[PDB]
């Protein structure tokens, strides 16, 4: 039941022209800070963000004068909250979690964690959004062709 | 529609 009872927000893909437009996303139930413009990156390794990006020597910190980095992450194999923490530790300005199946948007919830891993939940700051498989696939196709994917996030509705 | 993973 209540399969469509999701806190939806609009995002805008501003480039490339082929996929530019407004899309629905679901803001995660954690770490909500406003509008932010950034550029999307899909890493070649560690694509589910379940291990530290430091182990791969991967950083998403943007150089001065460039757009902040929104990292595109695949759903699966670990909690959404851990993905957001790990992307945050790697310097990403936001995380977009692409659903692994084509379905209505879902709300990324916070798990009940062991005492040894409870404190990071309080320390998540970066905006986190779940996007559809269809949009994730569209962004990946654009990036693999060499296009720059820019995006405006809006969490004012949250 | 809430999921942890």
């Amino acid at each position: 039941g209540s399969r469509f009872v999701v806190e939806k927000n609009n995002l805008k893909v501003t480039s490339p022209d082929s996929i530019k437009g407004i899309y629905e996303c679901a803001i995660g139930n954690f770490g909500v800070p406003g509008t932010l413009v950034g550029t999307v990156v899909y890493p070649k390794s560690n694509q589910k963000a379940c291990k530290s990006y430091s182990d791969f020597d991967i950083s998403f910190k943007s150089k001065p004068g460039r757009l902040p980095t929104f990292v595109l992450i695949d759903r699966g194999d670990c909690y959404f909250t851990l993905k957001a923490w790990i992307a945050q530790q790697a310097g990403a300005a936001a995380i977009l979690v692409a659903d692994s199946k084509a379905e209505p948007l879902i709300t990324m919830d916070t798990p009940e964690e062991d005492k040894s891993d409870a404190d990071y939940l309080q320390n998540i700051t970066i905006p986190s959004a779940l996007i559809t498989k269809t949009l994730g696939d569209s962004i990946k196709s654009a990036l693999s062709g060499g296009d720059m994917v820019n995006m405006k996030l809006d969490w004012t509705e949250s | 529609s809430d999921r942890f993973v």
